RNA sequence: CCCUCGA
């Protein structure tokens, strides 16, 4: 452990198809036979853990330590080399965790109701503490929406220009905002005086920040922001809820009647084949039409009868992980396959 | 000369003694001196022992030997021949590779103490922890009709029968219509337990031994976090489901090299980790070096590292000094 | 430099108040590494110029010099 | 470097050394197993 | 239970195009379609189906 | 069995009222077995004063304004709130806060009855216009954590949420550290009010769990795991 | 030790009795005696056989071939009955892993 | 003639280059990777490669 | 504020709930998950560290006329649950001749140490079988796996053991909530290995968790 | 080099 401290070490994984490739990194003695690898450089290496491996290289003289240390350091690297833009960007848990925690949900436990009759408001909060010492009893939900005193965190470019000058704010000066305590600790995340966002954190959306953070911010602060949006996209997203169950995979209800229907054009159209008036090629082309429109009609369907919490509508909607032509394969319809030809 | 049965053996522990005559010009120094002082006659060898390779441990299991001085078929100028078998008990550990029947692969990333893992509600932790957003992309589904089956067959179920047999249980299950815990099930392909079947099964589950219902009627349980204690805010999916240990183990996989035997041909390191070799720093390796602008990584790992046979050794010499490292210079396979 | 979180390890000093002091990343890393091999050499020829941890490698000291301007460079 | 503007890795004016045809081969390569009929 | 295409006699991997590792319609039954490698052998070495045999 | 000792704790004062402490090195898994117990000992189990409700006169009918105040009324909940105060007394008892007159209002500028005190007299309250004047009247009780708005028929009485915990924010993380490198490392991060330092507030925290693990301790006073140092 | 899938096909049993790793008598017969190290069968035709057990054999890949008795001194079995387990094999079938209690959710990232 | 005939046709590269007599400059950064020399490039620049440190006389003194 | 009291309801010989009210709102799962987390990892107990059989000289054999391995008799032998006031290595023995089970019960403990499952299956013997073993047996928290030979001075002989030597089987809580004077009750459930009572378990877990909350204090 | 396998 005295030796190993601050000697820098590359890792790569095979096959290095750019720079990012190879990286460096300061190694912290572990226990076990197997390398462990930050979450945050997968897609850089397109490491998954699936039973990937990844060769060590010990740097020995100064110019290659410096090099490691210098040039090649991981949270030097954030930016792809190709695009500009970061790459060390929270992925699929991390995700589900944030776009999770940032959600507003309408009618959730604690939410402020404003004051009717005799009855005060009972939403608002002197502080972020509170809200959390509320959330610590079952008053108050995470994803409820509230107003809460922010000291700490610049609010929006408006709120700003209203309350304040226009670049006017400090770490005392004190405001109201009507969000959710998921929210505030997210934008607590975030580097102190960057403007308050407060909206829902699809995959787009922290692409967003991110993005802005790389062009306006040194990459140190690009690395510590990443590194705590993996903390907390993960602890959330263990409790998120996300999970797969066969009730979970909701079928389309009127798939039945959709699929006759377009069984009903397809044997119009064999009849218009054996009659003569259609051509070989010209009835499998007018076949492939149809089911194109009936595998994209239930497509729809299904879109329109899942609620927009359920764990596969969450997870493809929010960017973390998957698209939607799975969920119409997975619920719904595989559709037409090719050929060996194609 | 041969290690005795039932030894525990280490990395670089004799399992045969061997030795191969030298020659008196290939004695070092000090081992001139010492044959001299104290006088040994005997003929001059070098140490070709069988060692334990790095990495490996064991029991010896077994000796066998074949000998020339008795009739024992040999190859020619071969006189003694000797295996040690070895057995190592392997543990399931950080690194290993596991999955079910479905394609559902991955490696272990932690084992977490019992008290960690979460809870049902009667105490019992779970086993195994497969992330949710695995499951759906990949379409394999079955791992989760499986596990909803698994839990089924592992709790044991009985429908009720009752002014009737339900409709679900109508078309198929006939002696399927109880089971008892831990009974023993299978899905045939392409004609197995229907959709509607299983959801009626996890209606029916017996209970465990205190009259409780631990997964509802979707497959899903309330858990505890083991680490805070407070409960988990969603029902997860729980259940039993068939986890294969495959043969991709970290035991087997991990491997280091400092320095070690070289190809005569190039002068680089050997391949491959029965041979203690040295990772290859391929092509694209280089390019992916170059990229970045580290010229003297580069020309480290191309001279030192490999093939300039006087940097090698003024290298560990300097290392092992405690200076600094010096100047690379040609590399052997340039003049190859 | 503000508020900023103390960075760890290799992380520091940090390499952007560090490239302010140098042209590019590649004149710092020879900047450095040759400032390291002359601390080596002087326990064995200036330096260590700042306060040295406990157990510290040289590269580690010249990168705190270079940070604290106790030196000089030219191209 | 001023014609050739900022290095995508870093974010800042490319310094004087950069090695740009590798990473420009690099970044053109690496998407390719993308390409398909 | 292995049909493996390479060997002598057989045909090489040189010449082993993309069609000769495809489904063909007539595996039904005798070639199982799922169990094949992934890497550079898929579809070059295929097992026999349950219920198949051979004929002299 | 054979028992182990060298767990230590250390305090690191990053405010007058902020403190992180670590407790190192802690036998696996034990980070977790101690940091969320200590945690919520800390937040819901120190006994403190804190205001149950407001009767603010002048304005009885329409809520969420007052008259010759910029502040709105749910302004001065939010700061009423944020008042600190420590009491002796085992019933209610009420303060009482009027000042007129155009200037600012504080809390050291409200009248405490006895044994009750005001922790942050220069902590502002609310602005008065020319013509202004301000007579509110305030109730403080005694009590555990944090209890939401506890709700009659006196017509202008507006319960508000009790903060009685003297701590106000902690949180705590487990790393690792051993002689092996798995053993568990605990920091808490706790920051808390001017009645009492993080000192302590971790000590009572460590008080009141020793009897609560006590009551187990006492079915049968029998061998577990000592340490040599305290 | 090796433990049948709960939740099978019906291919398991029929695919460890061709494999050959586990152990069939060839003829009905009464156990005449049992050990670790072999089994004999008593035939009703006054005949025995016994089968000697594989015991800690080493495979070609490194994974250990061991087949273990399950019947008892006195049982009676038929010909193409199972008599010994082989390496994947539990009372017949093909047991290549273990029925695990499993969780589907996220874990701090350690499943990720 | 080096680097060509490292990246593809070596031997008809090679055949030439042995009828013309051709002198490689060994400039190039994947010549001087073929012959263990720094690249021209990054850090091995001469810009670079030739940088000189020392103290300055304020912090040599203390 | 009354202060806490916990009460004992037990189920069965190897099982309790604990009952301690009243506690503040929100801090009955951490209490009940302190003590699980407490229970399943440190509470003492004893088990066997190695054993030695006759004519076997390593793990990977076996004994004539026996019906199982030495694997499989030494994966039997993990089942074995026992108690020790001895603090200090002592042996066991175990000398049997077939034909018949061998059974826990027919092991021959020193005085001080306790054998608590006599029925469970050891091994089955025949005419020719007969199986001669030592158990030692210490004192130990926790699960330590097998001592390697080369950390002890262990000669070839000895076959060390994986030792399991927690002696709580099983333990799990709920809380009633009570939601104004609002608090929280917690149940807490162990169930033990015969070794000790859920009481003497939960005894030791208290004590453990006293002495490393006096830190703060 | 080839064979079978791994990402
Ligand atoms: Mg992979």
């Amino acid at each position: 452990e005295e030796v190993i401290a601050e000697h820098p070490v590359l890792l790569n994984r095979a096959p290095t198809l750019h720079r990012l490739g190879i990286q460096a990194f300061e190694p912290m003695l572990v226990e076990g036979k197997a390398i462990q690898l930050h979450p945050l450089v997968c897609e850089a290496f397109n490491a998954d853990f699936d039973g990937d491996q990844m060769a060590v290289h010990l740097p020995l003289s100064a110019e290659a330590q410096a090099e490691a240390r210098i040039l090649m350091l991981s949270s030097n690297n954030i930016l792809s080399p190709a695009s500009g833009r970061p790459l060390a960007m929270p992925r699929l848990d991390m995700v589900t965790g944030l776009y999770y925690l940032t959600t507003e949900v309408p009618g959730d436990t604690g939410e402020y109701q404003p004051a009717s009759g005799d009855h005060p408001e009972t939403g608002v909060y002197s502080s972020p503490a509170e809200a959390i010492m509320a959330a610590d009893r079952g008053v108050l939900s995470v994803r409820a929406k509230i107003k809460v005193r922010l000291t700490q965190l610049r609010p929006p470019v408006e709120i700003e220009a209203e309350l304040f000058g226009h670049s006017g704010w400090q770490p005392g000066d004190a405001w109201m905002a009507e969000t959710t305590l998921g929210r505030v600790m997210f934008n607590e995340l975030l580097p102190l005086g960057y403007p308050f966002v407060n909206k829902q954190m699809h995959k787009k959306v922290q692409a967003a920040i991110i993005n802005d953070l790389a062009e306006r911010y040194p990459m140190i602060v690009v690395a510590q922001t990443v590194d705590k949006l993996k903390d907390a996209g993960f602890y959330w997203a263990t409790r998120s809820g996300v999970t797969v169950s066969m009730a979970d995979v909701l079928v389309p209800p009127r798939k039945k009647e959709i699929l006759d229907h377009y069984e009903e054009r397809a044997d119009k159209v064999e009849k218009q084949f054996q009659r003569g008036a259609l051509n070989h090629d010209e009835r499998n082309e007018a076949l492939v039409e149809i089911w194109k429109e009936a595998t994209d009609e239930v497509g729809q369907a299904l879109r329109e009868h899942y609620p927009d919490d359920n764990p596969i509508i969450t997870i493809v909607d929010s960017g973390a992980t998957g698209n939607f032509t799975q969920t119409r394969t997975l619920a719904g319809m595989k559709g037409l396959v090719t050929n060996p030809k194609g | 000369g041969i290690v005795r049965i039932g030894a525990e053996v280490r990395d670089g522990d004799i399992l045969v003694g061997k030795v191969t005559p030298k020659g008196e010009t290939e004695l070092t120094p000090e081992e001139r001196l010492l044959r001299a002082i104290f006088g040994e006659k005997a003929r001059e060898v070098r140490d070709t022992s069988l060692k334990v390779p790095h990495g490996e441990s064991g029991k010896v299991i077994g000796i066998r030997v074949f000998s020339r001085e008795d009739e024992d078929e040999l190859p020619a100028g071969v006189n003694e021949l000797v295996r040690v078998y070895v057995a190592q008990k392997r543990k399931i550990s950080d690194g290993d590779k596991l999955a079910g029947r479905h394609g559902n692969k991955g490696v272990i990333g932690k084992i977490l103490p019992v008290e960690d893992m979460p809870f049902l509600a009667d105490g019992t932790p779970v086993d195994i922890i497969l992330n949710t957003h695995g499951v759906p992309r990949r379409m394999n589904i079955g791992q989760i009709l499986e596990t909803h089956l698994g839990w089924c067959a592992h709790s044991g179920w009985k429908v009720d029968a009752a002014k009737g047999v339900p409709d679900w249980a109508a078309r198929l299950p006939d002696e399927l219509l109880e089971a008892q815990p831990n009974a023993i099930v299978s899905t045939p392909v392409f004609d197995g337990a229907q959709e509607a079947e299983l959801q009626g099964l996890l209606s029916c589950t017996l209970p465990n031994r205190d009259g409780d219902v631990l997964v509802d009627a979707d497959g899903k349980a309330m858990l505890f976090d083991g680490r805070s204690g407070e409960p988990f805010p969603y029902p997860v999916t729980v259940g039993y489901m068939y986890i294969m240990k495959l043969h991709h183990l970290v035991d087997d996989k991990i491997h280091a090299r400092s320095t070690g035997p070289y190809s005569m041909i190039t002068q680089q390191p050997l391949g491959g980790k029965a041979q203690f070799g040295g990772q290859r720093f391929g092509e694209m390796e280089c390019w992916a070096m170059q990229a970045y602008g580290a010229a003297y990584t580069l020309q480290e790992l191309l001279t030192i590292k490999s093939d300039d046979t006087v940097g090698r050794v003024k290298v560990y010499e300097a290392i092992v000094k405690g200076e600094n490292i010096p100047e690379p210079g040609i590399p052997e396979s340039f003049k190859v | 430099s503000g508020g900023y979180d103390t960075p760890l390890g290799i992380t520091n000093p940090p390499i952007d108040e560090l490239l302010d002091r140098v042209s590019s990343k590649y004149a710092l890393v020879i900047y450095a590494a040759k400032r390291a091999r002359q601390i080596n050499d002087y326990y064995n020829y200036v330096g260590p110029l700042v306060e040295p941890g406990l157990q510290e490698k040289p590269l580690s000291i010249a990168l705190r010099e270079i940070h604290a301007d106790l030196l000089e460079h030219t191209e | 470097a001023t014609c050739y503007g900022r290095s995508m890795a870093t974010g800042k004016l490319v310094d004087i050394g950069e090695a740009v045809g590798i990473v420009a081969a690099q970044s053109i390569g690496e998407p390719g197993t993308q390409l398909t009929m | 239970r292995r049909l493996s295409a390479l060997g002598p006699g057989g045909l090489s991997r040189e010449r082993a195009g993309l069609e000769v590792r495809d489904v063909h319609p007539s595996h039904y039954g005798r070639m199982c379609p799922i169990e094949t490698p992934e890497g550079p052998n898929i579809g070059l070495i295929g097992s026999l189906s349950v219920y198949a045999r051979v004929n002299p | 069995m054979l028992i182990s000792q060298r767990p230590t704790l250390s305090e690191d004062v990053l405010t007058d009222n902020r403190s992180q402490f670590v407790i190192e090195p802690l036998e696996p898994g034990f980070g977790y077995t101690l940091g969320n117990s200590l945690r919520r000992t800390l937040l819901s189990s120190i006994p403190g004063a804190a205001v149950t409700s407001i009767r603010i006169d002048g304005v009885l009918h329409e809520f969420t304004t007052v008259p010759g105040v910029k502040e709105d009324v749910t302004e001065i909940i939010l700061n009423l709130k944020s008042l600190v105060v420590s009491s002796e007394e085992d019933e209610p008892v009420t303060m009482y806060l009027r000042k007129q007159g155009p200037g600012e209002v504080t809390a050291g500028d409200i009248v405490p009855p006895a044994g009750v005190t005001v922790h942050n007299p220069g902590m502002h309250i609310a602005t008065l216009n020319d013509k202004g004047k301000l007579e509110v009247e305030l109730v403080v009780e005694r009590g555990r954590g944090y209890v939401p708005a506890v709700q009659g028929a006196e017509i202008g009485r507006i319960p508000v949420d009790s903060i009685y915990s003297p701590v106000l924010k902690v949180t705590y993380k487990v790393d690792a550290t051993r002689v092996r490198t798995d053993f568990d490392k605990l920091i808490l991060d706790v920051e808390t009010k001017n009645s009492i330092s993080p000192r302590d507030a971790l000590a009572s925290a460590g008080k009141t769990l020793v009897e609560l693990f006590g009551l187990a301790r006492e079915l049968n006073v029998e061998a577990e795991g000592i340490e040599i140092g305290p | 030790r090796s433990e049948a899938p709960l939740v099978g096909t019906g291919m398991e049993l029929r695919a460890a009795i061709d494999a050959g790793d586990v152990v069939v008598a060839e003829e009905s017969g009464v156990i005449e005696e049992v050990s670790a190290d072999y089994i004999t069968v008593m035939h009703d035709n006054g005949t025995r056989r016994t089968y000697r057990m594989r015991k800690f054999a080493r495979s070609n890949h490194g994974t250990c071939a061991n087949q273990c008795p399950i019947v008892d001194a006195g049982d009676r079995v038929e010909a193409g009955q199972v008599i010994a387990d082989g390496p994947c094999t539990d009372d017949g079938e093909m047991a290549l892993g273990k029925n695990l209690l499993v969780a589907i959710m996220p874990w701090e990232g350690h499943n990720y | 003639w080096l680097s060509a005939a490292s990246f593809q046709e070596t031997t008809r590269v090679l055949t030439d280059a042995a009828i013309n007599c051709r002198s490689d400059k060994l400039n190039g950064l994947k010549e001087n990777v073929i012959i263990g020399k720094l690249i021209p490039a990054g850090t091995g620049i001469n810009r670079y490669r030739n940088i000189a440190v020392q103290p300055t006389e304020e912090a040599r003194a203390a």
